[PDB]
């Protein structure tokens, strides 16, 4: 059993930034990878950015390439993605997702643990 | 042309002579050695001008014989200064002259001055070769080098020399004339591991091999010799364990100079395998032996021998009177395993016998003679039927050897089995006397003086009118007698009639009006191992005729119970596969189905499920498309043929291991039609089900996102065609990628729920409105019409509590075939009654009718009800009805759990050491009889409609064991459905005894730790619940210490107190020592030793690797903290963990974790980044010379980084060793999304190769795309080091190894990529690199 509280989201201006976290609780260990994903009003899920847990390696989709950031600290069990240069098409809800597959990272297995997710709202 | 050049360069010499002779006459300003030598070579210029490119060898061949033909040195140098004018001012084209110049046959070492003058031409303009012409030239001037004998005089040395100069020039890799791998290819071709360079080069060519010495080192596996495999005679074969059968030696890329071991033959390796049981296919397949011609292999005959010699080494010492403990196991081993290589003409018999008497002559005592020739004996009694005599008379040779000769050798004890292995000497003689006799004169054979005792024995025997089995006097006969016409009758005749039964009366078998013979003692297993081959070629023979005679006789009479447990232990020995497993699915299988038998043919399936164990895939895909030919069509309509056909199938389609589905059912695409069924929706859906464990178990479709292109799209297509269906949402999910896409589309609409409520009441609404018997039966038994008619039975007992005759008359009509659809549909409709239902006695109601019409009236059994049941697509709270509806039919009554309490406690399934099964057997049929015919229908009616349909032979199973296939699927489902956790474990409390039956229990715990990884990780008291159900149903059954560990059965089996058994890194040692230990074969051995003739896995290692597997998985430890404490054991100073042996350790570790579920091996890839950033790799204090001991864990190292990196890539190694391609395809993206980013030095770009390297060629054997993305990404990292770096001090062996990644894997695939890598480049890395886009 792994716990996922995502937090940090808001309404922002566009081309302004933000900085989501995620408190990771439970029983990491089991964590090999864990990644950022929005989906849309209307939309399907998407994945934005994904890290191996212990080495930090990391890989970002080819929307949000370049004007994003995601980070770990394993001593405080936190995920983080920083969102630069946000724009109105960035507009969705963001989970935070952990799995213990090296098939979640390099592939595009699901991820087997989520969060209930956090609002992002960019004007 | 030739006159003309004779003429042209006749001026040539005369105007030098004229030079020579009044000098200072015309040179008053002449050029510094050029325009005179143009202007000599004036007419030929012209000459040469009006000269087609086709003459231009021929001019230059003559040009060159002509200077070879002069006596003067003084005037050959003066032509050779002309010659090397013309090549300078581009006249002549370097290549040709100097090949016209190293090809002449008139340039001989003996000519010492001429051999100067000529490699110091060919020094001068050699360098405007291209770089394959300067190849050309190396091969041709080593040769002529080679021409040189190693004594000659001192004073022409310095002239021989010249020709070292050329070689030094082109070995110069500052000069860049061509690719060093070029040359040292070359080198190698004619000075191979073995040869000594030529006293003339010398330091020159050694110490150019020796700049390889890296780039072999990165092409190699760490400890690959000491890697061995674990024996599984399944799926194809892996490439890395193939050996050359001329050498035994691994094939190795390229002429590099590899480490010395992978030179050698790999005897270590080849006799580790001889060694296990079922080796026979893999032994094969490693040296090529596909069947072909009279093969001899030599070097596996000669390791047969040695082989044997061992054997006889561990006869001495000790062994005591008891027993052997290893030994009399490698006898029996032996009298097995070499039989096969002799029949299919691999090993020769008379040339083995004389190579032993070699190996034997003269080393010490001989205390295992009588089990030498024992295996020997199997040789000759099976053979010499219509082999040459004089390919047996070596065996004289031996017996003088090993026995004494002086007095008489005494008659053992004929009561212990060992007396066959004593009187096989003379049952050898008798043998070779009979082959004597038979056609006489020429060299006739007496009997030895020492065994004439055994001969008086055997004779004095042979003439008793009536033998007994209460020893083995029997077989001695049988042993010594089989190669005799009419003396053979006489005891094999014996045996055969003991358990025929011809006379004194019969016996019942289950059910009504079935009788068999009446014995039913088998013949035990020691007696038929005291048996040869031979003798059990007979009996094979003469059983399987005796059952073709009683098949064609139309009799309605039984087999003996004893003669099909007999049959069946005889198709254990795989050394009689022809006439045994082979002919029973290819001959008797036919002969009795085309006899219309039935009765027989029931007798035949019903052994196959119940008493065989190790039969080959292809066999069983063999009986399963007979089983789906034979449901089809042959109306083989009645209820006791198509049920055992059904259940036969199922146990074939769950029991196909993981890496046999591919290789046995990619063959059938072709017509895939023949491997599948054309009615039965279940066993179609079991045969989806084990494709999709299979495919997950071996990693299958770990890099394809489709099914589309692969085996599976047409075994799937078709199998929605006869039988299409749907697959629930929770099982639908576990099934690999690809599968799920598969049947996504391809969707079939279903009946509603709602439709099967209203055409059920419309239609026992006619059912309650119809008096024509004759209008009832033709509309309620319509073919095609909706299979309601269970549910209209379901009807009529919840109303009127019972069921008019015509009822019986409807289900009569149906038939078997046609009545699994009503039983599917039934099945649906019993999910839509419990779920719309009020609780209290109407829910109880159903409950008490459903076991009635099972029990009571006897109207499906309980095996196809529930799997029909867990076979539906039912959803959601509708799963979770259908799943306790099957909780109820197990649990609620006292019927079943009353069944399998009794079946386990009075029954054990070892049925090779029982002779009371049919007794035991009875007293359960008798206690619980099984209504196959709908008795207890037709008995209960309104007028007792009496039924006499005779049932055919049962002779093992049971609703029991035949509900034990279902309960493993039964299981399956419950673990995919969350909310119905809690009923699985009242499951395996109540029947999880019935597991001590289960024919791989071990496998079958395997599979769904595996398979299930998910759905268990955050489950672990279910998923102790199920290791521990299934394994303890066989603690009494099973020696002490044969599967759990020590550790494990002290720790992990207590209740949970939120506190779980975290086990320490001594646990994970010992675990894993139980594998390194049962590998390297010891005396005690970690695990007892089993008759792995009736097991589920066929030797030790195979069974110490699964049990330590599902042990790993059965802790409450996630995968990555599992798997990292895997790799601790090795990677970590441990003690316990002897070093010096610690490849045996890295070798266990990488067949273990590369069995388990990704989540635990996946973490090799955090280890190798840990590695990456060591201070090791990351540092800049240079090296002189390759770091090697960076990259050997055998070396001796400075810093405990450097011990830890070199071990982390022994490991990795070992486990890509043992890796499928499904696993190893994570590489290049392991390579471009975690290692590209972070290697920047020169010593982690090494690293990587040192990775990688070794495993090219599995890439490009198995998966060519990875070989690509690979390729490319030691450009781009050889990129960013290049940019990162201010300098390089490794970039030869770097694009040594890049090139021979060219010339031996990428070719010409990756130029364009790699060119445009290339031009980033620093300078230095493109000179050196300058061949690589060509």
């Amino acid at each position: 059993q792994v716990q996922l509280v995502e937090s940090g989201g808001g309404l922002v201006q566009a081309g302004a930034s933000l900085r989501l976290s995620c408190a990771v609780s439970g029983r990491t260990g089991s964590i090999y990878t864990m990644g950022w994903f929005r989906q849309a009003p209307g939309k399907e899920r998407e994945v934005v950015a994904r890290t191996t847990w212990t080495p930090g390696s990391t890989k970002y989709a080819d929307s949000v390439k370049g004007r994003v950031a995601i980070s770990r600290d394993i001593a405080k069990n936190t995920l983080y993605l920083q969102m630069n240069n946000l724009k109105p098409e960035d507009t969705a809800v963001y989970y935070c997702a952990a799995c213990a597959y090296g098939t979640c990272y390099y592939g595009d297995r699901a991820y087997e643990y989520w969060g209930q997710g956090t609002q992002v709202t960019v004007s | 042309m030739e006159t003309q050049l004779q003429s042209i360069f006749e001026e040539v010499v005369k105007t030098e002579v004229i030079e020579e002779a009044f000098p200072g006459m015309f040179m008053d300003t002449p050029e510094d050695e050029k325009t005179k030598l143009i202007s000599c070579l004036g007419a030929f210029r012209q000459f040469w001008g009006g000269l087609s490119q086709e003459s231009h060898e021929q001019c230059i061949q003559w040009i060159v014989k002509f200077i070879h033909g002069q006596h003067s040195p003084k005037r050959i140098s003066f032509l050779y200064d002309c010659l090397a004018m013309a090549v300078e001012t581009g006249l002549l084209p370097p290549r040709l002259v100097c090949e016209s110049l190293i090809n002449s046959d008139t340039l001989e070492w003996e000519r010492t001055q001429l051999w100067a003058l000529t490699f110091k031409l060919v020094r001068k303009i050699i360098g405007g070769v291209d770089y394959k012409g300067v190849r050309d030239l190396l091969k041709v001037i080593l040769e002529k080098i080679l021409t040189i004998p190693n004594t000659v005089s001192s004073a022409v040395v310095q002239q021989l020399l010249a020709a070292r100069e050329v070689i030094a020039y082109i070995l110069e890799r500052n000069a860049c004339l061509l690719p060093a791998y070029f040359a040292v290819t070359e080198i190698r071709k004619l000075y191979p591991e073995g040869k000594l360079p030529h006293w003339l080069l010398g330091n020159l060519v050694s110490d150019f091999v020796d700049t390889f010495r890296p780039t072999a080192r990165i092409n190699s596996i760490c400890g690959r010799c000491s890697l061995l495999p674990v024996v599984n005679n399944s799926g194809a074969i892996c490439n890395s364990w193939k050996l050359d059968p001329a050498t035994l030696r691994f094939p190795l890329k390229g002429l590099l100079p590899y480490d010395k071991d992978l030179f050698e033959p790999q005897t270590a390796l080849l006799r580790y395998v001889l060694e296990q049981p079922y080796s026979r296919d893999m032994v094969c397949n490693m040296l090529g032996l596909n069947k072909q011609h009279k093969q001899r292999c030599p070097v596996l005959e000669d390791q047969l021998v040695d082989l044997v010699v061992y054997a006889m080494e561990r006869s001495e010492t000790e062994e005591k009177f008891d027993d052997g403990g290893t030994s009399q196991l490698l006898w029996q081993h032996l009298s097995s395993q070499l039989i096969f290589f002799v029949l299919f003409q691999f090993a020769s018999f008379p040339h083995m016998v004389l190579s032993l008497h070699q190996k034997l002559a003269g080393r010490g005592l001989i205390k295992g003679r009588d089990h030498l020739m024992w295996v020997l004996l199997q040789f000759i009694s099976g053979s010499i039927q219509k082999n040459a005599l004089a390919d047996f008379l070596p065996v004289m040779k031996l017996f003088d050897l090993l026995y004494p000769e002086k007095e008489y050798i005494p008659v053992p004890d004929i009561n212990k089995p060992q007396s066959t292995h004593a009187f096989a000497m003379t049952c050898i003689w008798i043998h070779l006397n009979r082959k004597a006799q038979n056609d006489n004169s020429k060299l006739q054979i007496p009997i030895p003086h020492s065994l004439r005792l055994h001969h008086e024995f055997l004779q004095q025997s042979l003439r008793n009118k009536s033998l007994q089995m209460n020893d083995y006097k029997i077989a001695l006969l049988c042993n010594a007698y089989s190669t005799n016409s009419e003396c053979f009758t006489l005891p094999m005749g014996a045996l055969v009639e003991t358990i025929y039964g011809n006379g004194i009366m019969r016996i019942p078998l289950p059910g009504t009006n079935c009788m068999a013979s009446g014995s039913i003692t088998p013949l035990p297993m020691n007696l038929l191992d005291s048996l040869t081959v031979h003798a059990k070629m007979s009996l094979i023979h003469s059983i399987a005729t005796r059952v073709i005679k009683l098949a064609h006789a139309k009799s309605s009479v039984a087999l003996a119970p004893a003669l099909v447990e007999t049959y069946s232990r005889l198709l254990v020995y795989m050394e009689i596969e022809s006439l045994g497993i082979k002919g029973f699915i290819s001959q008797l299988l036919p002969t009795v189905f085309k006899s219309h038998a039935w009765g027989i043919l029931h007798t035949l399936l019903e052994m196959f499920s119940y008493r065989m164990h190790h039969i080959q895939p292809h066999y069983r895909v063999q009986l399963l498309s007979h089983l789906h030919t034979l449901a089809a069509v042959a109306q083989t309509n009645q209820n006791q043929l198509h049920l055992c056909v059904e259940s036969t199938a199922l146990r074939l389609i769950t029991a196909l291991g993981s890496s046999e589905v591919q290789p046995q059912f990619t063959r059938f695409l072709s017509d895939p039609k023949t491997v599948l069924s054309a009615e039965s929706e279940e066993l179609n859906r079991a045969l989806i089900l084990t494709l999709a464990r299979a495919t997950h178990v071996t990693d299958f479709f770990t890099g394809s996102d489709s099914i589309q292109g692969t085996w599976c799209k047409d075994i799937l297509q078709t199998i929605m065609s006869f039988t299409p269906h749907n697959w629930a949402s929770h099982t639908l999910s576990c099934f690999p990628g690809p599968l799920q896409a598969f049947f996504k589309q391809n969707n079939v609409p279903q009946e509603s729920r709602f439709n099967l409520k209203k055409n059920v009441e419309e239609e026992y609404r006619k059912w309650k409105s119809m008096s024509n018997e004759n209008d009832i039966i033709t509309h309620f038994s319509m073919q095609g019409s909706p299979p309601l008619f269970l549910c209209l039975l379901w009807k009529m007992l919840l109303e009127t509590d019972h069921i008019n005759q015509i009822g019986y008359r409807v289900l009569e009509r149906i038939g078997a075939r046609a009545l699994v659809a009503h039983v599917r549909t039934f099945a649906d409709f019993l999910v839509y009654e419990f779920s719309t239902s009020a609780g209290g006695q109407q829910l109880n109601k159903c409950i008490e009718i459903l076991n009635d019409m099972v029990w009571k009236y006897n109207i499906v059994t309980l095996d196809r009800l529930i799997l029909c049941l867990a076979m539906r697509s039912h959803e959601g709270n509708e799963a979770q009805v259908c799943y306790f509806i099957i909780q109820l039919l197990l649990l609620k009554p006292n019927d079943f759990r009353n069944r399998v309490s009794d079946f386990v406690k009075e029954n054990s399934p070892e049925h090779w050491l029982q002779n009371d099964w049919h007794t035991k057997h009875m007293n359960y049929h008798k206690k619980y009889p099984e209504k196959l015919y709908f008795e207890g229908l037709a008995e209960q009616v309104d007028p007792p409609v009496q039924i006499q349909s005779p049932y055919l032979p049962i002779y093992f199973g049971n609703v029991c064991l035949r509900f034990l296939p279902v309960f493993d699927i039964v299981i399956h489902r419950f673990l995919e459905l969350l909310p119905v956790s809690k009923s699985l474990e009242t499951l395996l409390d109540h029947l999880g005894g019935l597991y001590k039956f289960h024919d791989r229990p071990v496998t079958y715990l395997y599979n769904t730790l595996h398979y299930y990884e998910m759905h268990l990780r955050d489950r672990a008291f279910l998923k102790r619940k199920l290791v521990h159900a299934i394994i303890g149903s066989l603690k009494d059954n099973r020696p002490q210490g044969w599967c759990l560990s020590d550790t494990y059965l002290k720790c992990a089996m207590n209740a949970r107190e939120e506190n779980p058994w975290v086990p320490d890194d001594t646990y994970y040692c010992r675990l894993i020592g139980r594998l390194v230990d049962t590998m390297a074969g010891k005396s005690p051995g970690p695990f007892p030793n089993c008759d792995w003739r009736f097991n589920e896995f066929p030797n030790p290692a195979a069974h110490a690797l699964h049990v330590t597997c599902v042990e790993l998985m059965a802790l409450a430890v996630s995968g990555k903290e599992v798997g990292n404490a895997l790799l601790n054991v090795v990677l970590k100073s441990q003690p316990l963990v002897p070093r010096e042996n610690i490849t045996a350790w890295m070798n266990a570790i990488g067949l273990i974790i590369t069995a388990l579920p990704e989540p635990y091996w996946i973490v090799l890839h955090d280890r190798i980044v840990s590695v990456i950033s060591s201070p090791s790799l990351t540092s800049e204090t240079e090296w002189v010379g390759y770091p090697f001991r960076l990259f050997d864990f055998t070396a001796c190292h400075q810093s405990y980084s450097e011990m830890s990196c070199s071990y982390t890539l022994a490991l990795a190694h070992a486990v890509w060793h043992h890796s499928s391609i499904g696993q190893l395809s994570l590489i290049p993206k392991f390579l471009t999304e975690v290692l590209l980013p972070i290697v920047k030095t020169e010593f982690q770009l090494l690293y990587v190769y040192h990775l990688v390297g070794p495993f090219l060629q599995r890439f490009q054997q198995e998966r060519t795309r990875c070989m690509i993305e690979i390729g490319v990404a030691f450009y781009d990292m050889l990129l960013n080091v290049d940019q990162c770096s201010t300098h390089l001090n490794y970039m030869d062996p770097i694009c040594d190894f890049l090139y021979h990644m060219k010339y031996m894997f990428t070719g010409d695939s990756v130029k364009e990529q790699v060119e445009k890598i290339i031009c980033n480049l620093k300078p230095a890395l493109k000179l050196r690199l300058r061949f690589i886009t060509h």
